[PDB]
């Protein structure tokens, strides 16, 4: 172009120098903020406690499967236990009634000849 | 699985003496010893009939029960009278006096005790008592009289175990007495109460087969006897032979009676007869089957036409083409299906055992229970109220303790059978 | 694990009897207990316990209340096989009636068997379950095992109980009742059971008319092929091999629904002593003339389908044949479930009893399925019961041991219920 | 960083088996001893997979879970039984039933806490714990059922590390069960939720690969597992080898699951049975050729994991891999960018010159949820054979559920073929 | 005076660890720190034999670092100067600036400030970290904030790897760099980006390299980095201190990121070809191709230009190629600032590593250009950002480790932000 340059210190190891070219041509961080840092350590802490008294939610009703199952079958064995000894000494007093009903028209037919033997006592 | 036997008055016992003379010889057995027979099975249910007592020997569960000596020094005396237990003979001294009080209440009921005395030691000393059949007359006093009294004093004992007789009906014809009606009546009424099985052997049917089929001119009580004993042989063949399986007689009966009153067969043989006439073997299961299942052919004076039959049990015997029974069997319930009820599916179960009786290469033997027997009752109960009309004969059993209305009472109980066999031909 | 087998009643302990007889061939145990093969100084200790330094014994228990039928086993070699201990006998009769069975006579006996058969509980490390066998009519299979059901309900709670009952047929029969008898047990004993394997008999008797040439086929003619059927199923679990190998996992493929417990059987080659195809035998298996069960199940529906193969078979030809099955066939699978068949091979060539009926076969076929169609027998039989009971025919026999005329009522109540719940399984 | 392995039920045992038998011949290691092999990388990584024991001798960090003894005694009397520690195995006595709720509820946690005290103890001796992988089976119900289980008491004591599984899905052909679509579902809706990454092993893929491209008549278990366990090897591969620099399996999860539901993988494999770059990366992404049975054309790819091994041009490999996003560069998703990274491994894994494997977290998967869902929704239909389970002590309405909730796993895979 | 550098994060670490051994090569350090103030603005004359680098390094997994010490240069650092941490950032910003950083920021900081503490006069910090990637971004964030606090005048100049879809590790990698480039903003003064892909261009036309490692990268930007910071090391006008860094490239506090474009890279092998004129390596600089970031700068005008001579050069030459610079291009210049070209000419001539892939040059250039067109990778960048966050596509990590939804927004705003300031300095 054919510049104009000016020179901005020598040194020893070296040495700086502008070159204007054409004319230029115009006319607190601040502390406080780990406060967000632990914001997000709460925000984690929570969130985690969280899927965590989810899972003593899973848990509990483990328990209640694995205890309504057993609990469910004392409910079978425990009620088969009476649907048949109040079935089978129902049972057992039925015929054992109806044995004697046997015997009754038998002890009835038999002090019968007594009746009409002591009516044999006329004859005359 | 092991039972005991009672055979009183005249005609039970000259039945029984000859039952157990056949049998003594299907299973072989001598006059008293015992087993002589190229044959093995027999002594498998020998058990059934025969309390085995010391040496060989093989004396039968036989209580013999009558009311005077006459006819137990018969038997003693003749066929094979050493083989009976000589004390489970029970004597009489007195009258029967052929009536029915007399057997069931006085001169009966006397000695009923010693009966039962006896009767209580061979069921004691039982291993599992099935339970008692009985044989007896039904007219004429001790065999019905005393019979009836003593199965009501068996039940009561024994309710438990079940109750079976061979029950000889009376008839007109072939008869002693004006009186079998009442005699008859009386323990018929009895028998409806106080049995599970009764065998309804007529003796006016008896009498047919010997004259309308039999060219025998004048009938003893033998060759009439012969027939019985030949159908109660057959008859029992299940309870006391195979191991197919068993017969239990708890079993009979829960399979035969559908209802508690109506225990009553008409029995039925399939080849018949005695000495030079006995010619045939021509015998052939076609012929058998037709046979046994004709009216001509009962043991009760009832053909099975008006009438269906409820259950039937029918029991071959012999070595033969079973193959053949089945179908033949079949087509009895076919060429006859109306006359088997519709209500009770395969209501006639037969049974093949394959050894003879005594002669005869083929035979059989049936077990109907049939409404047909309503025509037995009725024909009893007609000459019965043919009596009681002008209250007949009465008096001898008026005055022997007995009550007025206790025959119409008995009266009107059978006429109630008869009705209920009757409201049995249903839909 | 272990498994105890029970026979209870004529019917049941003969047949047991011939497959107890089946298996001791097929494992080559001498009636004499002791087996000269493999080990036990486990694969065949499903059934066996090696007692003593020598024996065999069967996990078994055989009851009658008769003793005519157990006592023939302590006569006739086998007499060796089972304990003294193992066989209940007692003393008087069921007489052909579920009531005598179920209270009078049961009663008294039901104590010790039940006891007996936890002996066997007692030397068995994670015992699996029991195998029933009994009749449906006759009265001690029906009465009794009805009440040892639900006492083994109570005794033995998880443990499933499989139960092989005899459907009874017109011809080959003792008893007239045998309706009562049947219905009467089927109830009770219904919400006991797991998983039941019905064998008509008239079918069995038919198979051996058709395809034995038998003319009049014994009771152990039919049980020799009932024997070939049974070992056949419980096979699978004998040695351990392929499929269907615990008794949960087994049925968990039968039944779909609590109810519905009874599957149908069909066994492949059935012919007389004096080879056919994978595809063959395959295709027998779909054949009402080869069933099991005298019923039709191109008419009904399939809920679920096995085919337990047993031989000389490679899946490769299995497979092409269940293909044209379904080309060629009704297919009828219901609704609401996949389109099955669980295929299980067990390599062990079938045996047969050496002067038996039947000839040495080098691949045979089982095909349990689950089919609606099953429930032709269970009305086949309610008419029968229904038209008895219509007149109380014969229930005053039962009442008289002390029965209620209501059961009967309550009884029938549940086979109206059935019939109902299988035919209400069919279409959407 | 060193991550210890979690192997239940009766097919998670036998993948497995054959898994670890596999990859102990890449490192090199006799049935007991250690190293022995001419290579010598093979250790840089075998930390991670092998607690190391008295003597030389490598124990692998292995925990065996069974419900039964059965297929446990198959592993120790067979091919590589010497290695795993001896008490590092959990028996069973009981059974497994084939059925869900024994294995989650009944007879499962019955076991469980022996399991968890043992994890405890191959974990809290770790130096850093990476996480835990587990292989199991979804049908039937010991591998699946306390599968599920273990790894929801495993979430809860260590929330923390990452959760990976080899979840085999269970199908109508080569099936032992009526029951296996109520097992899978059941243990589908578990997995979504406690699981980071699964990979969806489909067994009727792995069968389809045995037919249509194999001519093997009749497949065993056997040259099957072949697959899998070769699969396995080959997507493992970038946990155990380089310093190209390591992959933290939290790093895998970070950046193959855009979305924390959707973690299900198609695996596919480049050569198999009993090869040239080009002619190998079609055949990696042929639909042909993945580990589920679904053909990734009906959905699009989210992100893929791609890994090579081999000794070869690897200049190649780059180029062939960028032809794959464009003669199909509409099946990959165009918002999320460079969504596919692919990886070179210059050490061959058994036989074969050439390798390649392939990981894909593809929404073709939904149709393998649905085709279970299906058969599943048949059954439940008249709630057929529910009642083994209604009467374990499980409820009616916990199956509609898991039908729900998978059902709209099934609905977000499709709300993911979107727009820009 | 002094000058601490920090070297953050694996990309960070091992580019640090490839200029500290240029720095090393150019003072003629052997890695047991002992040569036989000048450079004293980087070691410090620690002991009476050794030289230590006024350096810290930081990295939450220990691999990398690890490596430092194993590897001749273990002798160099400090066992103190090189922390490490245990668990990996693994790849997210919040993971880094928040979850994991947290822990182990307290003591690096401190570590820090025991360098700051034998520095009489300490000028500042420069950090080397990657633009993606989890601690790079994450905890370099952090740092900045802490080191903006603790360190009031003290510049911080960045040397950030913009991330290049090729050679990368992460998907999510966009996300992380919009966050911390948000974040790491007002904190930092001046920021020299190094585009990987660029970096990986020169290696491979101009170094024939078929497939570059990392370490075959990293090789160049050591002479980069040693190219800028040279000044201050040998202290000889332009640059001399952090600064006249600021003070010459950086007109507004916003607009950091200066544009480099080393000089000659020729290839070993080549090494003996007659060298290159003073015009030429000149003319290089304004090559797009010899760039250091991938964009066009004869499209976007400049604002401030620099050029940093190393080697044999009368300024004499350097005017007379400028010259012809201007003559034969797109000058570009934007509106209201001189036409500048601050010229630097530091005599001492570029060592190169001597197994390395470069050969020895007898004059290197250097041109630090802050272009308004460096904004075509700002938005290279935020289209990938807009178009995965456009669905959340993987926000549910970074919430997962506890961040906000919103920061994204807003961090996102602010790059729309930037990338508007950018553009809005145009004419
Ligand atoms: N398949 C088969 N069925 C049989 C056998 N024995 C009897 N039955 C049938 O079983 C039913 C009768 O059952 P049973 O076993 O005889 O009666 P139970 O009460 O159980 O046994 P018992 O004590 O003898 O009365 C009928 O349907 C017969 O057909 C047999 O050996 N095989
Ligand atoms: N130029 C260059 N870039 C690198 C180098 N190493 C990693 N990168 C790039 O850095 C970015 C990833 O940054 P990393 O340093 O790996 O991640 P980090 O979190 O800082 O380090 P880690 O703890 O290992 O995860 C990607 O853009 C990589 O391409 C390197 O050595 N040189
Ligand atoms: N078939 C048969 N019937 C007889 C026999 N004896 C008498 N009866 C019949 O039975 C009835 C008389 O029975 P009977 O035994 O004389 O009376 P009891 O001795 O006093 O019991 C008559 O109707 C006879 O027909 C006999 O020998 N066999
Ligand atoms: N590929 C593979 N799948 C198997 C294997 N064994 C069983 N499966 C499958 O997994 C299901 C049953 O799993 P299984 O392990 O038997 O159940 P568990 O042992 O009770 O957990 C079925 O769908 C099978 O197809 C195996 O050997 N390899
Ligand atoms: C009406 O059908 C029957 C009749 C009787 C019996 N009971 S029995 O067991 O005692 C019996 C038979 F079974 C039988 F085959 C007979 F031939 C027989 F005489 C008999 F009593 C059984 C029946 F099915
Ligand atoms: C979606 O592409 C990626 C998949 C996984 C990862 N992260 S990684 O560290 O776990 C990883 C690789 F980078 C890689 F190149 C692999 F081949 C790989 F298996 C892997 F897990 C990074 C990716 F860009
Ligand atoms: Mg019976
Ligand atoms: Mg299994
Ligand atoms: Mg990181």
């Amino acid at each position: 172009a054919d510049m104009e340059v000016i020179e901005l210190n020598k040194c020893t190891s070296g040495q700086s120098f502008e070159v204007i070219l054409k004319p230029p041509s115009f006319d607190p961080s601040l502390e406080e903020i780990q406060k967000k840092l632990e914001a997000a350590e709460e925000r984690r802490k929570y969130q985690e406690a969280e899927l965590l008294k989810h899972l003593a939610e899973k848990r509990e009703h483990e328990r209640e499967v694995i205890q309504k199952a057993i609990e469910e079958n004392n409910n079978f064995i425990k009620m088969a236990k009476e649907k048949l000894a109040q079935k089978m000494e129902s049972n057992k007093e039925n015929r054992e009634a109806h044995l004697a009903a046997m015997l009754e028209r038998l002890q009835e037919k038999d002090k019968h000849a007594e009746e009409v033997r002591k009516n044999k006592e006329l004859k005359e | 699985r092991e039972i005991v036997h009672i055979q009183a008055g005249q005609c039970g016992n000259q039945i029984g003496a000859k039952f157990w003379e056949v049998i003594s010889d299907e299973h072989g057995i001598d006059p008293t010893g015992s087993y002589h027979g190229d044959s093995d099975l027999q002594l498998e249910r020998i058990n059934v009939y025969y309390n085995e007592a010391t040496g060989n020997k093989y004396v039968p569960r036989a209580i013999l029960v009558d009311l005077e000596p006459g006819t137990m020094d018969s038997v003693r005396s003749g066929p094979f009278g050493q083989i009976f237990r000589p004390d489970n003979f029970v004597f009489g001294q007195s009258g029967a006096g052929n009536n029915w009080a007399k057997g069931h209440y006085t001169e009966g009921a006397e000695l009923v005790d010693s009966v039962l005395d006896v009767v209580r030691k061979e069921s004691e000393s039982c291993d599992c008592l099935q339970g008692f059949q009985l044989t007896h007359s039904l007219g004429g006093g001790t065999g019905s009289g005393m019979g009836t009294l003593l199965i009501s004093k068996i039940r009561e004992e024994y309710p438990d175990r079940i109750m079976n007789t061979f029950s000889v009906m009376p008839s007109p014809k072939v008869s002693d007495t004006v009186v079998e009606p009442y005699n008859a009546t009386l323990s018929v009424h009895q028998l409806v109460e106080n049995t599970d099985e009764t065998y309804s052997i007529d003796n006016e049917a008896l009498y047919d087969i010997c004259f309308r089929t039999l060219k025998l001119t004048t009938p003893t009580y033998g060759d009439l006897n012969h027939l019985v004993s030949a159908t109660m042989s057959g008859v029992t063949t299940c309870l006391r032979f195979p191991g197919q399986l068993n017969a239990d007689l708890r079993k009979l009966a829960v399979n035969m009676v559908p209802f508690p009153r109506l225990h009553f067969f008409m029995p039925g043989f399939a080849p018949l007869t005695s000495r030079g006439s006995q010619q045939y073997r021509a015998l052939t299961v076609p012929e058998l089957t037709q046979q046994m299942f004709d009216s001509k052919n009962m043991m009760a004076a009832c053909d099975p036409r008006h009438g269906r039959y409820l259950t039937v049990a029918a029991v071959f015997r012999g070595r033969m083409s079973m193959k053949e029974v089945d179908e033949q069997m079949l087509n009895v319930q076919n060429k006859n299906s109306s006359y088997f009820v519709e209500w009770i599916p395969n209501n006639v179960k037969t049974a093949v055992c394959d050894i003879p009786p005594r002669g005869l290469k083929m035979s059989a033997t049936f077990i109907g229970n049939s409404t047909a027997i309503q025509e037995l009752f009725k024909r009893i109960s007609e000459q019965f109220t043919a009596m009681f009309r002008r209250k007949a004969f009465l008096h001898w059993y008026t005055g022997e303790g007995m009550d007025e209305m206790e025959f119409t009472e008995a009266e009107s109980n059978m006429n109630d059978l008869v009705s209920e066999y009757q409201q049995y031909q249903d839909a | 694990r272990e498994c105890i087998s029970i026979h209870v009643g004529q019917a049941g302990v003969q047949i047991g009897n011939a497959c107890w007889e089946l298996y001791c061939l097929e494992h080559g145990i001498q009636p004499d207990g002791q087996m000269p093969s493999d080990k036990t100084i486990d694969s065949f200790n499903t059934f066996f316990s090696e007692t003593g330094a020598g024996k065999h014994v069967p996990r078994a228990v055989f009851v009658d209340l008769e003793p005519t039928v157990i006592d023939e086993v302590r006569t006739g070699t086998y007499r060796q096989l089972f304990h003294p201990e193992q066989l209940i006998t007692g003393k008087e009769d069921a007489a052909n009636n579920y009531a005598r069975g179920h209270y009078t006579i049961g009663k008294e006996i039901i104590d010790l068997v039940l006891d007996r058969i936890r002996k066997l509980a007692d030397q068995c490390t994670g015992l699996q379950g029991f195998l029933v066998f009994h009749s449906f009519g006759g009265g001690t299979g029906s009465g009794f095992t009805s009440l040892l059901m639900e006492r083994l309900s109570v005794d033995y709670g998880k443990k499933s109980k499989l139960e092989f009952s005899i459907y009874p047929a017109p011809q080959v029969s003792t008893a007239v009742v045998e309706p009562y008898n049947s219905i009467l047990t089927t109830h009770t004993t219904l919400e006991h059971s797991d998983c039941a394997f019905m064998v008509d008999n008239e079918a069995i008797y038919d198979i051996c008319r058709r395809n034995l040439d038998i003319e009049r086929p014994t009771y152990t003619n039919l049980n020799r092929l009932i024997g070939q059927i049974v070992s056949s199923i419980t096979a699978s679990l004998r040695f351990d091999g392929a499929l269907n190998v615990d008794l949960t996992e087994f049925q968990t493929n039968l039944v779909p629904y609590p109810r519905i417990h009874f599957p149908l059987a069909t066994y492949a080659p059935v012919i007389s002593a004096e080879q056919l195809s994978v595809a063959e035998i395959t295709n027998a298996c779909f054949e009402p003339a080869n069933q099991m069960v005298k019923c039709d199940p191109r008419h009904g529906k399939y809920m679920a389908c096995c085919l337990l193969y047993r031989g000389d078979v490679v899946p490769k030809d299995v497979n092409a044949a269940i293909a044209t099955i379904k080309t060629k066939r009704t297919i009828q699978f219901v609704d609401w479930c996949p389109t099955g068949f669980k295929v299980g091979i067990n390599y062990q060539p079938p045996t047969v009893v050496p002067g038996g009926d039947l000839a040495k076969v080098q691949r045979a076929v089982c095909m349990l399925s689950n089919t609606t169609a099953i429930a032709e027998a269970w009305a086949r039989l309610d008419h029968k019961f229904d038209l008895m009971y219509a007149k109380r025919a014969f229930v005053h026999w039962y009442v008289g041991e002390g029965m209620e005329e209501g059961e009967f009522s309550e009884a029938r109540e549940d086979m109206a219920a059935l019939e109902k719940d299988y035919e209400e399984v069919g279409v959407d």
